């Protein structure tokens, strides 16, 4: 979180709790409730988001799934959106977080050998995350939708 | 049999033809012809 | 029509006394829910027509009402339900804002009895349309308005019932 | 400031500035006219602090006025008449800045040390800075009394 | 008009109507409404 | 008649369903007021037949027409009458008091009194006048005996006062 | 009230309330102790007001107090120094509401009709207004007379 | 605009502009730099939304560049990119505008019976344009985002 | 029948362009006066009634006009006379909130202008009656507000001559 | 390190699961004592540097067996090394009151210290002491704050206590 | 490293004095600049492996450089050169967020210009690049912040050259 990101940063430098860290995590306590209600939403239409940017993305990624490419077939295509139901759920971890710790440890710092080994473009990936944030921001009101959609932009900047 | 009716109501009314075509739906939809659901509307065009 | 606003003022004019200490407080609890209530409600508009996708699929879709002898049937009778649900929707959120079901006592509960009778729409499936449209609006706003929008669903769910 | 801190943090981890401290900038960046009601009141009332702290430390330690002390003489009591204009300057930049960043590398670093090279003791000087809090925090409004208190409150720990 | 009346403040707004002007612009303010000419028009029977 | 508790049944049983997360706490919220909502039913009735005393000598005290051959209260006719009529009204606000909503006064009081009313000439003005000087007192004898008071102990007595009232704006 | 006015206004157009008309209600609430704290002086020391604008009233127009006159004697007079209690009433639950539907509803649909039966000039009644507004805005503050008073501006107009 | 739309339903009742609404007019008019710069940063970046909206929509509908479909050569297609600039000019035009208005009278009513006559499909359109929506959101901050995504809402109910 | 926001739009739509500088420019104009024309109309909403009647006590009701002989003599012909000087007013400040002249051109001069040739009302006194308006208007909602009052009024003054 | 919204975190992530309605009033139940957290953390941090000098004052005026020639705190260079070893007592205490639970304490602290003080003849005893002492000495500057106190502030304490300790009984 | 929030602190404390009106008015700028340097942050490291490669594939690729005989013919000479221009704007960041390019002293133009020139590293050309990495960034977050970077991406040019 953001409250374990000023501990450790005050640890290294063996002081006490700043007045600085002492003001991010108060106005992020103080925005604890807000953000539950931010990522309450995202798992109360978890199976809308997953259908349409489903629906998204094999429309502009149609050699993923004509046969040859890595999802052909209804138990593989069924495989990628089970692929964005994981990324769905860890962007809801950070949404709470306040930071994207629990993004980094779980599903950003062994991606690009793991695709690899896989079969799957990476880049094919950072459409459809592209294209889950494209229907998120049309869940929420506007000034939601930049603190939201800020992690669905982090996401991208792991893949590519 | 009385009834105390508020301050301003509105009686919900059923369009004579088409179940959308209702203005409570479409206010610009009013203007249409009903089509083959509702009645025959007539007009005037031949004057002789 | 009448505001919660509202409502304490028609309650301290016809005693003829200006607002009361207690009748402020009243406004003050209002006001206090009303970012709770201005949330809930441009929320719901960005995706209205959503909502009423997601309650026919969980309830009414692949049923008996949907197929032939059923009322969902020949889609004058299914584009008419459509805007039936809208009609529900785009009515509970005046209620959520004014914070009391007056607008449903005056603009929606008047024929809905006998309107249904008289047009052979059964009331059995709109009343679970209703409640599966609550299950979907309570996580799509939140767990705490979906209690209070909650409120104004079961004041129209009890009225055609 | 809370903008060094996430420079600095991100560099030799070699990747941009997350959401976790961009929130987290942004959020500083809004308070800025909240944080001018406090840098002004400081900075016109200089004079009436000045020595309404600097005849409270020698009301409650004489010492350092006392013949054999450190102020004796009045080319010291002119110089130690500065310090505390000087570190109300200094406070007034870490109030203004938010964080720690000017606080510490300007008057902090080091002074446990290089003031024992002069003549003048440690802890006797920490009284100076706490009579200087409660000679400003008077001065202060009550509702952002509160946020400028922890600013004095790290130069006491800071110092002892 | 081809429908009944809306409710109690479309009713009152005739009642004194015909109470000061009378029965003959009873007959006129239903016709130059808005919701007479912009559903019907300037030649239609109306209808129910 | 119709209790907090039944009223959430038929919430409830209309839809056909069991009792939710949703059921269980609203429910609760009901019983941890319930001790608070019986204590303050007792000192209600404490006094009861002073409380309508009190008030109604405050009520002519306040609105003089109504003593003086105007509106009926004017003989001992109308007025015992009219203390027998002001009574009705605290005592079904103790009912939906322990009953936690209001319907116990939706049709046991409240349905006809319009026209109950208007059929003897009866004002429906100063009766909103004589329950708002029991609902802001009603709480004098709450408050002197030590229970909080607030939320409710006027949830009765304005549901008595908004809905029997005409609506005018 | 704010929204009842705006929900009325969005169901002839049949739709939901703009995002342009959402801010109106959600800057109204927001700012709901500011109104509720220029209502109490309205309540607080409506003897000053009604007494200095009934004088103002009785000099500007004397015809009213005349022998043949509407508000002739001690007992006529009284409901004259009675209906600008009304009127002030219908202010102060104005700006409670913010919008003009408390005020329209009870004093301005059938004030044309009213006081043409019972006798009074109509404009003389609603000159009063126009005194009352004066006086309310002497007791006010620099902002406040101006939000405040457009009201008092609205009935003088509702009569005329 | 917001200001016609109050006058036009002021204009039916005959009344003198009830000051409820003139509050609307006073939070209108004077928040018009708002308004207006949003409309800077879809022109400034017009010549990069259509080119990455037009390759977008071509990939989405391969039949439309394909012969035996609506736009061959380097000819049709210089128009069909074109129809997209006459769009994202009348986004531009309703985001000054407040609300939705000078599109109805310019790009909507119609547009059924017109590219039904010019043989093109309709659907393919309303693809084009949400694509259009998927670059400006992205360019464009999130609290302004709402605002222009109600006005690329519409043109979607408007086409489909 | 539409404001000056999207006066500089139909002005700008028309040769294909986008909202140029110029063209911001003149909305710029519009938005700072924005304060000033909103308190004129709240100016002119408590002494709407007075305005035609100090209008009409300046200039017309001690003439030949209102005497028997004239056209404002009988009472049938006043009440049409102080219907058009109220609604000549009634439609100017919607004009002067709205920021053009495009308000008269749709709803006063289309239809006002050939009636008066054809009725027999004198329409002489008519801008000399406007005229009267319109500097009492100014003397009642300040200059700061009459310069740009008055040629909203000379846009009935031109129209009408 | 490890926050109480992080141990949530991979409460419900090695289970594969998303944020139910427990995940969403538990964590509600952090964050309404969170004004209370930060706030207890400054006046920790307001006078921490004496709050250690005022505490093993009061230890060794009460365990004179560790300032006479005994156990080791003998020496300036045992007493000055112990006022820092009792500083990250204090210092800890603050991370993990504002971190909710004591995975901060549990992996920064606690493991090794058992081993850290027995390679030195350090004893655990008076350690356990110091941090009692710090328990409620602590909850002074808490109390004189205005800060309510409670179980948060006054357990990532005995966390230092019930863990490091050996178990007896 | 130095913010303009600090380096206007440095600056006021050379000479020793208070915040005086002049500086207030950098820190009230800089203040009101935070949102939107903030939301062009995010976009660029959601778009750090397209601006790189745009920048290239217009202005590099099939030229010179990229044929065999100059500087980018091997594979490793590829892999450098997309390791510098991803750390140009990588550091280019950093003062649109610090609002100071004194980062860019600091840790880009120290010993640069010299192993350019030590190396055979055309600096016309890496000049060039980044020169058209401009007018992609200026583009992708918005003409607003794209006339923010276009201070501290020359700032570059007009030490590496
Ligand atoms: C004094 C003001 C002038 C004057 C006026 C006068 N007016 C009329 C009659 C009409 N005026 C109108 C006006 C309008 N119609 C519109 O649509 C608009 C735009 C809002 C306006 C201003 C209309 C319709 C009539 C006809 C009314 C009717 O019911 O027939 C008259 C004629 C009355 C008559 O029958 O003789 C006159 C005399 N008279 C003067 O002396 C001044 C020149
Ligand atoms: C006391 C020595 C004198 C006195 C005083 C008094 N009476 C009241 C109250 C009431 N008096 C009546 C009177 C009558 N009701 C009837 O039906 C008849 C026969 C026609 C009579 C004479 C009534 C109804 C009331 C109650 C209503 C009211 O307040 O007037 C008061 C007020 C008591 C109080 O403060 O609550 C007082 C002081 N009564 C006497 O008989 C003596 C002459
Ligand atoms: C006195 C403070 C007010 C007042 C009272 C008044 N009431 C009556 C008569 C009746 N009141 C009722 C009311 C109820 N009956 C019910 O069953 C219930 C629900 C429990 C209510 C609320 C009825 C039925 C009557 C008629 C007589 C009867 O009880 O059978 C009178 C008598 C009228 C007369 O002059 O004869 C009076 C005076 N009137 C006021 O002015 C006060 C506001
Ligand atoms: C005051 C005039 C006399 C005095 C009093 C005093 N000392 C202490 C505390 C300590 N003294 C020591 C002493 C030493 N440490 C060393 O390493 C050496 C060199 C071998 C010496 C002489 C230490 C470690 C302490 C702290 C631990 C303790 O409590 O003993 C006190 C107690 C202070 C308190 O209450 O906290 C007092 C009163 N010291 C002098 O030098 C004078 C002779
Ligand atoms: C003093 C009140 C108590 C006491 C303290 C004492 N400690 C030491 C030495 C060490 N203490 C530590 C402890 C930690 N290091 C850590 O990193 C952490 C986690 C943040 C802890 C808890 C360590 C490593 C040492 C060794 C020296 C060093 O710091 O490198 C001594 C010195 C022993 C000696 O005689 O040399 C003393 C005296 N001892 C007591 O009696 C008190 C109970
Ligand atoms: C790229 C289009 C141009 C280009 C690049 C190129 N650079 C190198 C070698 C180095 N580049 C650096 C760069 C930096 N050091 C820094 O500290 C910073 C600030 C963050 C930068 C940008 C360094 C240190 C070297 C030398 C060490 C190394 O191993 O890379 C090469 C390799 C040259 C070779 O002969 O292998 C290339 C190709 N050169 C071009 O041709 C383009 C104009
Ligand atoms: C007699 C007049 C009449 C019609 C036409 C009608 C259609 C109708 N089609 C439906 C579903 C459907 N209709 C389709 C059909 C299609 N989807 C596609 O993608 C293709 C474009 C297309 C045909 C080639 C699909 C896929 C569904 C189910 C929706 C889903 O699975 O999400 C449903 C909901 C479930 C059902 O009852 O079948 C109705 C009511 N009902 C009627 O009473
Ligand atoms: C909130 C205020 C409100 C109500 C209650 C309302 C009801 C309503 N439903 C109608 C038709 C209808 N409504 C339904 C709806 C349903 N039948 C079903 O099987 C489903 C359970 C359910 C919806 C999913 C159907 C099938 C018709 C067509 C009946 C017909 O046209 O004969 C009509 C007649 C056509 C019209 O004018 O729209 C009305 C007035 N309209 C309103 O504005
Ligand atoms: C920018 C951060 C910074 C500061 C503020 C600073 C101050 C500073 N204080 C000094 C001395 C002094 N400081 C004190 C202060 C005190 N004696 C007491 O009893 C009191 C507790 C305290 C009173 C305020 C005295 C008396 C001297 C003169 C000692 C001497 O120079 O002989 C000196 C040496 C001589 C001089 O310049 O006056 C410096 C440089 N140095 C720095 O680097
Ligand atoms: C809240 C809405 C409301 C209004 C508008 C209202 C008007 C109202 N004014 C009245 C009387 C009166 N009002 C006046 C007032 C005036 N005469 C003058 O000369 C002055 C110029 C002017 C006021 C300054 C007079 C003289 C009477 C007595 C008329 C009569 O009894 O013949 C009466 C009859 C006695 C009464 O019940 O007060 C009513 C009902 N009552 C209401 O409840
Ligand atoms: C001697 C060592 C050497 C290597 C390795 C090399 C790679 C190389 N490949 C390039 C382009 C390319 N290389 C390919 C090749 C491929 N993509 C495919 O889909 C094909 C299956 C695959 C062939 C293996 C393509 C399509 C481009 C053009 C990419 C573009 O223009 O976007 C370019 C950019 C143009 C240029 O400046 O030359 C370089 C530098 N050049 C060299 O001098």
């Amino acid at each position: 979180s953001i409250v374990t990101k000023s501990i450790v940063n005050a640890d290294a430098e063996a002081r006490y709790l700043s007045p600085g860290e002492l003001d991010r995590i108060k106005s992020f306590v103080t925005s604890g409730e807000r953000r539950v209600r931010i990522a309450e939403t995202m798992t109360g239409a978890r199976e809308r988001i997953i259908k349409e940017a489903g629906n998204q993305l094999f429309q502009k990624r149609p050699d993923v799934v004509s046969p040859g490419g890595n999802a052909y077939g209804e138990e593989m295509t069924a495989t990628c959106l089970r692929d964005l139901d994981y990324y769905l759920r860890l962007i809801t971890y950070g949404i709470v977080a306040g930071d994207v710790t629990p993004i980094e440890e779980i599903g950003v710092v062994g991606v690009r050998e793991m695709y690899k080994s896989l079969g799957t473009p990476i880049e094919a990936v950072a459409e459809g995350v592209r294209a889950m944030k494209s229907v998120a921001t049309s869940l929420l009101s506007g000034e939601d939708a930049a603190e939201a959609g800020a992690y669905f932009d982090y996401l991208i900047g792991a893949m590519s | 049999r009385p009834a105390p009716f508020g301050k301003d109501t509105r009686r919900i009314l059923i369009h004579n033809g088409a179940g959308i075509d209702n203005q409570l739906s479409n206010p610009g939809a009013r203007g249409n012809a009903p089509g083959s659901l509702g009645p025959k509307v007539f007009k005037l065009d031949q004057l002789p | 029509m009448q505001d919660a606003i509202t409502s304490v003022i028609n309650s301290s004019d016809v005693q003829g006394k200006y607002l009361d200490a207690s009748a402020i407080q009243k406004l003050k609890a209002y006001f206090a829910t009303g970012e709770l209530r201005v949330r809930a409600a441009t929320t719901i508009s960005a995706n209205a027509a959503n909502i009423v996708k997601e309650a026919v699929a969980k309830s009414l879709l692949y049923s008996d009402i949907t197929r032939p002898g059923g009322n969902m049937y020949t889609t004058r009778r299914y584009a008419a339900c459509i805007r039936d649900l809208d009609y529900y929707l785009r009515y509970a959120t005046y209620a959520m804002l004014a914070g009391d079901p007056s607008i449903l006592d005056e603009r929606v509960l008047n024929g809905l009895k006998e309107t249904y009778n008289s047009l052979g729409v059964p009331i059995g499936a709109t009343v679970q349309a209703i409640q599966a449209m609550k299950e979907v609006t309570a996580g799509l706003v939140g767990a705490d308005a979906g209690k209070e929008m909650g409120i104004y669903f079961d004041y129209i769910c009890s009225g055609l019932s | 400031t809370v903008v060094s801190q996430v420079i600095l943090k991100a560099d030799d981890e070699l990747r941009y500035p997350t959401t976790g401290e961009l929130k987290n900038i942004s959020d500083f960046l809004k308070t800025g006219e909240q944080r001018l009601r406090i840098v002004d009141t400081l900075t016109e009332n200089e004079k009436k602090i000045v020595d309404r702290a600097s005849a409270q430390l020698w009301k409650k330690r004489p010492d350092f006025i006392a013949p054999g002390g450190n102020a004796a003489g009045q080319r010291e009591r002119s110089l130690c008449l500065r310090d505390y204009g000087w570190y109300l300057r200094v406070i007034t930049y870490g109030i203004l800045s938010g964080d720690k960043d000017p606080i510490e590398s300007i008057g902090l670093i080091g002074v446990k040390e290089m003031y024992n090279s002069l003549g003048v003791p440690m802890p006797g000087m920490v009284e100076a800075i706490r009579c200087l809090k409660e000679a400003s925090l008077a001065l202060l409004d009550d509702e952002d009394a509160k946020e400028a208190a922890p600013y004095f409150d790290f130069i006491i720990q800071a110092m002892s | 008009l081809g429908r009944p009346t809306y409710g109690r403040q479309e009713m009152n707004s005739y009642f004194d109507l015909c109470s000061k002007k009378g029965f003959y612009a009873l007959v006129d303010a239903i016709i130059d409404s808005v919701e007479y000419n912009e559903a019907f028009g300037e030649d239609t029977i109306p209808y129910e | 008649m119709r209790d907090a508790v039944t009223s959430l049944i038929k919430n409830y049983d209309i839809t056909g369903r069991y009792l939710d997360r949703d059921a269980i706490d609203s429910l609760k919220s009901y019983f941890v007021t319930g001790t608070a909502r019986v204590q303050a039913a007792a000192t209600i009735t404490a006094n009861a037949a002073e409380l309508v005393k009190q008030a109604a000598s405050q009520l002519f005290g306040d609105l003089p027409e109504l003593i003086r051959p105007g509106g009926n209260a004017y003989t001992t006719r109308r007025y015992a009458a009219c203390l027998r009529d002001m009574d009705y009204y605290l005592r079904y606000a103790t009912y939906a008091l322990v009953a936690g909503d209001t319907d116990v006064l939706d049709e046991r009081v409240l349905q006809g009194l319009r026209e109950t009313y208007n059929s003897l000439g009866v004002p429906i003005g100063p009766t909103v006048v004589g329950i708002g000087i029991l609902k802001d007192l009603a709480t004098e004898k709450v408050q002197a005996a030590g229970i909080e008071v607030g939320a409710y102990l006027e949830q009765p007595f304005d549901h008595l006062i908004s809905e029997l009232s005409e609506t005018d704006v």
